[PDB]
């Protein structure tokens, strides 16, 4: 089993955001599994392991580009398939960011909400 | 290797921007 954790950042501010600024922080503890792989799911997954997708704003509907990190993507162990499907998998006892992706994004003062699917891996 | 399907969770949060 898996304890998930996710936390998001203090101190967000609408406007131009750096690039990758964090917007969450995911934290997936396991006495008994040594990987998870995680996928984000939205209306709208734009790449093919569902590592960076589009969140919309509850009170305006703008869309954000939301996504792991470059140095979290990093960090993967490997890409495994569960049933033809990608998923990438991490070390478990570890953190992960989410970040808002690609160059700088003019965000709209909203709540967008961000949701993963997390799975246990024994590689 | 494998997948453990009754590990699987789904979890959400809110990421708010303020003015």
């Amino acid at each position: 089993d898996l304890t998930v954790s996710l936390i998001p950042v203090s101190g967000l501010k609408a406007g131009k955001n750096a690039p990758s600024a964090k917007i969450a922080k995911l934290v997936v503890n396991s006495t008994t599994l040594k990987e998870f792989g995680v996928r984000g799911i939205s209306n709208n997954v734009v790449d093919s392991t569902g590592t960076a997708w589009r969140v919309a704003g509850k009170n305006t509907g703008k869309e954000i580009g939301v996504g792991l990190s470059s140095d979290s993507l990093r960090r993967s162990d490997s890409t495994e398939k569960w049933n033809g499907v990608n998923w990438m998998t991490f070390n478990s006892n570890d953190t992960l960011d989410i970040v808002l992706t690609g160059p700088a994004q003019n965000v709209t003062a909203d709540t967008y909400p961000i949701t993963l699917d997390v799975v246990g891996y024994q590689p | 290797g494998s997948f453990l399907p009754n590990s699987e969770q789904q979890k959400s949060v809110d990421a708010v921007f303020s003015s």
